[PDB]
């Protein structure tokens, strides 16, 4: 149900800096195995 | 079947700001979710999604699909 | 090759390595300064001996010795005992029956030691190369060899307690009779209200019973309604007991109790104690920090199957891949260094009569016949020279049908797992101890 | 132009090591066959490995048997890499005790008709006089690797205690290439795999369950078709 | 980006088997890349068809014929590496073709040119197709230390 | 034991030439062995014909010109390379064109020996102006895989003869791509998705049944070591 339900609905991610706007961008939830949060490498630079 | 699906850039020029686009689709958006909370009462003014739904569905994917569909209107008061 | 290393680097190794936890089995570095022995040895958790004498009986929880005047002194070894941030203190044993000791001499190993020397981590064969982004911004990838062999798991016991105390109302009760309770899940608790030694428990478990002695209750009509249908007491004790909090596994070790009424002394109000210890081996995993010696560091990206991993001419897959984006900009190349000599100490070497400078130095320091395997010191400032590396690897034993995996240049032949084509040019390999 | 099917040919090098040729595969067309080979090789090999053990006296894995000096997780860690082969689909139980002082060792393992411990001179611990070790273990055959969790299956014995178990006998496999000498542009190349494997299986049946699989997994896509 | 500098990078990256020949198209080309006749930084003659726009620079060089043609949106063969042709081709079809090494730079220029000409979806996907490219190239580059 | 969810090739079409395939569930690690092998043999071992020589009517191998034609030598190799035959002699075979005038030299216009098929008469080989003068013949082969031009002395025993690539290969290229599937609350299971782009001579989905029938006789070949059996369906 949890797979099923996470779909449509956007997450905040947010680094704890925030220098500029950047610092908070919205996602698409998938879920992952594993307890560490998985992120595309591309807007890794923008929250530094 | 994502997030972006819809493309943004019809959107823009159909609402011709993004402030407002958002705001118009939050709107039709808390429609459509009230409308499939009705539950039974049939109030006539409640108008249900005008495009194909899923069985499980986010009512403001549907809103924003009649968005690009275009034949949803607003005007302001 | 702590020379080499930036100032700032060797500041982040330093103060990371007072990090490390102790593994299941410790193994001392293949590659590090000669001092790590003192540094074993001068700290208070190995159990050396304070005779010369013959050991008479060894054995896991306690090891006896005798001396040649009589006395006989048994030594208890701590077992699985928890520390002040939570990490196991298992001590093993290394001494035979009836082998002899001299003062001062470790008998038993501590956390994170071997043989009495220092042990902090594993030696895991790293090769620098990027390996489908999953390395990006110095993040790692290791095998599944580690997590399949237990190579990098450690202990963790965690300890959490309460107190049966006497309020206004009334005294808490330690007991098995919780209210308002299923029957299932007190199921694996004692006859007081104690879980039993050894029930594994998750999330949501009862550890120790508690009811509180009474409360103020004024029923609401709906419940009131409820309760006359289905014809159930709502009673003034009310259920406070213990859980184990979300998102915690483990199985029980070990529980104690004090007693009021017993001999044992207590705080005022709280008539009995319990404290329970639930122990887990967790496994290196995803988001697991991990790190080495000289201030590189990232979380795990992926656990690659041992099949994917790029493996050498013969066979033996990579066990952790690393970015090499890193050495060159964070000013770190003693990592280089220390990977080489590394893979030199694992695959021996022999040198005789080579008439090389490096060679002479070598044989006067004698250290020009090492076998494989065994570790080699190089001190924080008298560290091996780079010529002397260069003609070890020119000069190492060969490991299987005659020929060296490494180059003269210190990289191997690569073959990629995943595609199967070989990488096109050869790829920077040894052994690289990594926490 | 030329057709030449694909030939194997086998020598051994040693008890548990053997090296297989294929000359007449096509350039460039080694190194993709050695890998998939291996890959398969190493993941998919129906062995035997032990499951889970039971102690007397024992309630986890974390406390010591009286009488060893090896802590019931060194047992674990030592048993993890005892090898066995097991005939029988389910699981079989296996009993080892020992009294007295000397070196407990897989080869006293009581082994059950058709499960059979193939390396007896592994050491599992040491024992006074006055030690006693008496253990239950269950052994399994599959593939792969199953962490414990997955394998406890039994929450009322306590006693019982799971291990994570390695079930693939292969120890690793070399893939090289070479040119073949009759005379065309194409170069022909002759692949070599060498496998070394424990002591569970030959070689030569541990690549025949390999070839099973590929080529189960290689008709399953082209019957589909057509 | 090491791997796109590697995948779009002049002669002598390595011994340039194989350079100084014309291929049909970027197939063939990377199968004789397969085969290994071919390295990867080689100039070399590559065809390109229909619906390839060329490079903005080439847009007044033409092939040599006395009817008129229109270079701009028809074949054309090009002196090119085939890396070059692999990089072209993760951009967006009417995106033009970029022949030059592209480091970082030059990266940061075309991704802005993107950004300002094309929808945002077609940005994202490009983004994409480029971090798959330049990932899969930097493992092929073999860059170590040692 | 047995694998959880058989897996099963299924078919998507784009274009009578352009096809994907792809592979459901499918144990976990097992997606590159399949996918690369594939790739390799679908690239390599099916077998085919194309040209490996070319002879132009009054040129030198260093004259690169060719009178009476607007374009160049090269350009020229390059499409009679692109063209694609079907030829089952298993010997070298010669196919003569010419044409003179004016005009637009093709496929079309080629007259093939009997026995040998030309797929494609629509692509357009040269152009004429004044006077074509244009006489040419090729020399078709049978052949696997892929092979680089070399030089068989055919320009000593004829000045105009030159070598030129092939590509013996029915298949044009292979993209093979692997992605994560969730089956019955687990995601580790593998998709496998094979891009195939095929010259309009064949067909791919039976060229792909050609290759997995090469790979299953080339992995039955280690059947003969032992009969050993693995959970399967």
């Amino acid at each position: 149900v949890l797979e099923e339900v996470i779909a449509e609905h956007p997450v905040l991610l947010n680094r704890a800096p925030t220098l500029h706007r950047l610092g908070i961008q919205a996602f698409e939830p998938q879920l992952v195995e594993g307890k560490a949060i998985q992120i595309h490498p591309l807007v890794c630079t923008a929250f530094n | 079947e994502g997030i972006i699906n819809p493309p943004i850039d019809e959107l823009l020029e159909a609402t011709d700001s993004k402030y407002s686009l958002v705001i118009y689709a939050a709107k039709r958006a808390r429609q459509i979710n009230a409308y499939y909370s009705q539950l039974g009462e049939g109030l006539l003014e409640y108008v249900g999604p005008l495009v194909d739904t899923h069985v499980h569905e986010k009512p403001l994917s549907i809103a924003l699909r009649e968005i690009n569909a275009g034949l949803l209107t607003s005007e302001a008061i | 090759f702590l020379e080499h290393d930036d100032a700032n680097r060797a500041l982040m190794g330093a103060n990371m390595m007072r990090q490390a936890v102790p593994l299941i089995k410790s193994e001392s570095p293949l590659v590090g300064t000669g001092m790590e022995y003192r540094s074993a040895a001068d700290a208070g958790d190995v159990v050396k001996a304070e005779k010369a004498g013959v050991v008479q009986e060894v054995s896991a929880d306690y090891i006896t010795t005798t001396n040649d005047d009589g006395t006989y002194i048994t030594y208890r070894l701590a077992k699985f005992s928890r520390s002040n941030q939570g990490t196991s203190v298992n001590q093993k044993v290394i001494v035979a029956e009836g082998d002899r000791i001299i003062e001062g001499q470790v008998l038993a190993d501590g956390p994170a030691t071997e043989n009495g020397e220092m042990a902090l981590g594993k030696n895991l064969l790293v090769a620098f190369m990027p390996w489908e982004g999953h390395n990006y911004e110095d993040a790692i990838i290791l095998s599944q060899r580690l997590v399949q062999d237990d190579v990098l798991s450690s202990i963790h016991i965690e300890e959490h307690e309460v107190d049966a105390r006497d309020t206004k109302l009334g005294p808490e009760e330690i007991t098995r009779d919780i209210p308002n309770v299923s029957e299932e899940v007190l199921a694996d608790l004692d006859e007081r209200g104690i879980i039993r030694i050894g029930a594994e428990v998750v999330a949501g478990d009862i550890l120790v019973g508690k009811v509180t002695p009474k409360g103020e209750t004024e029923l609401t009509p709906e419940e009131r309604l409820l309760r006359a249908i289905f014809g159930e007491k709502a009673r003034e004790v009310r259920d406070t007991s213990l859980k184990v909090p979300h998102g915690e596994i483990g199985k029980v070790i070990g529980v104690r109790v004090f007693d009021r009424e017993e001999g044992d002394e207590l705080p005022p109000g709280v008539n009995q104690l319990v404290r329970v210890y639930v122990a887990q081996k967790r496994k290196i995993t995803d988001g697991d920090k991990l790190a080495g010696r000289h201030g590189n560091k990232g979380v795990i990206s992926k656990i690659n199957p041992i099949e994917d991993m790029p493996f050498l001419e013969d066979g033996t897959p990579v066990d952790i891949i690393l970015n090499p984006l890193a050495v060159p900009s964070r000013m770190n190349p003693g990592q280089v260094l220390e990977i080489h000599l590394g893979w030199l100490a694992s695959r021996g070497w022999d040198v005789s009569g080579l008439a090389e400078e490096w060679a002479q130095r070598l044989q006067v320091i004698g250290a020009d016949k090492v076998e494989p395997g065994t570790n080699v010191a190089t001190p924080v400032f008298d560290g091996a020279r780079e010529d002397e590396l260069a003609g070890l690897l020119q000069h190492t034993i060969p490991n299987r049908d005659g020929e060296r995996m490494v180059l003269p240049s210190g990289k191997a032949r690569l073959f990629d797992g995943r595609s199967g084509e070989p990488f096109p040019e050869p790829i920077s390999v040894g052994y690289m101890y990594i926490l | 132009l030329i057709a030449q099917r694909p030939s194997l040919t086998e020598e051994v090098v040693d008890e548990f090591r053997s090296r297989f040729v294929i000359e007449p595969l096509e350039p460039g067309f080694g190194y993709t066959l050695g890998n998939s080979l291996r890959r398969t090789l190493l993941s998919s090999i129906p062995g035997a490995a032990v499951t889970s053990i039971r102690i007397d006296g024992v309630l986890h894995e974390f406390t010591t048997v009286p009488g060893v000096k090896e802590d019931v997780t060194d047992l674990i860690l030592n048993i993890k890499q005892l090898v066995v082969s097991s005939e029988h689909d389910e699981p079989v139980v296996m009993y080892l005790r020992k009294q007295g002082p000397g070196l407990v060792t897989a080869a006293d393992i009581a082994p059950p008709a058709g499960v059979e411990v193939h390396n007896p001179d592994l050491v599992l611990a040491t024992l006074n006089g006055k030690g006693k070790l008496e253990m239950e273990l269950t052994v399994e055959r599959g593939r792969g690797y199953v962490s414990a969790v997955q394998n406890k299956q039994v929450g009322q014995e306590i006693g019982r205690i799971p291990v994570d178990s390695i079930y693939s006998p292969v120890l690793k496999v070399t893939y090289k290439v070479e040119a073949t000498r009759v005379e065309q542009r194409t170069d022909f190349d002759k692949l070599i795999v060498d496998v070394e494997t424990k002591q569970a299986m030959r070689p030569r049946d541990a690549m025949a369950s390999a070839g099973k699989t590929l080529v189960e997994l290689f008709g399953l896509a082209r019957e589909l078709n057509i | 980006v090491l791997g796109l500098f590697f995948l779009t990078t002049d002669s002598e990256g390595r011994s340039p088997k194989g350079e100084g020949r014309a291929f049909g198209s970027s197939a063939e080309a990377i199968m004789a890349f397969d085969a290994g006749d071919l390295t990867l930084q080689a100039k070399i003659d590559i065809r390109f068809p229909v619906g390839t726009i060329p490079p903005r620079g080439f847009e007044p060089p033409a092939r040599e014929e006395g009817e008129p043609e229109w270079q701009q949106g028809d074949t054309f063969t090009l002196k090119t590496t085939l890396g070059r042709a692999l990089f072209n081709e993760l951009l967006p079809e009417d995106y033009p073709f970029v022949d030059y090494e592209v480091g970082k730079k030059q990266l940061s220029e075309i991704v802005n040119d993107l950004a300002e000409r094309y929808p945002k979806v077609i940005v994202a996907a490009t983004l994409d197709n480029l971090k798959a490219a330049g990932f899969f190239w930097a493992t092929r580059s073999g860059v170590t230390v040692a």
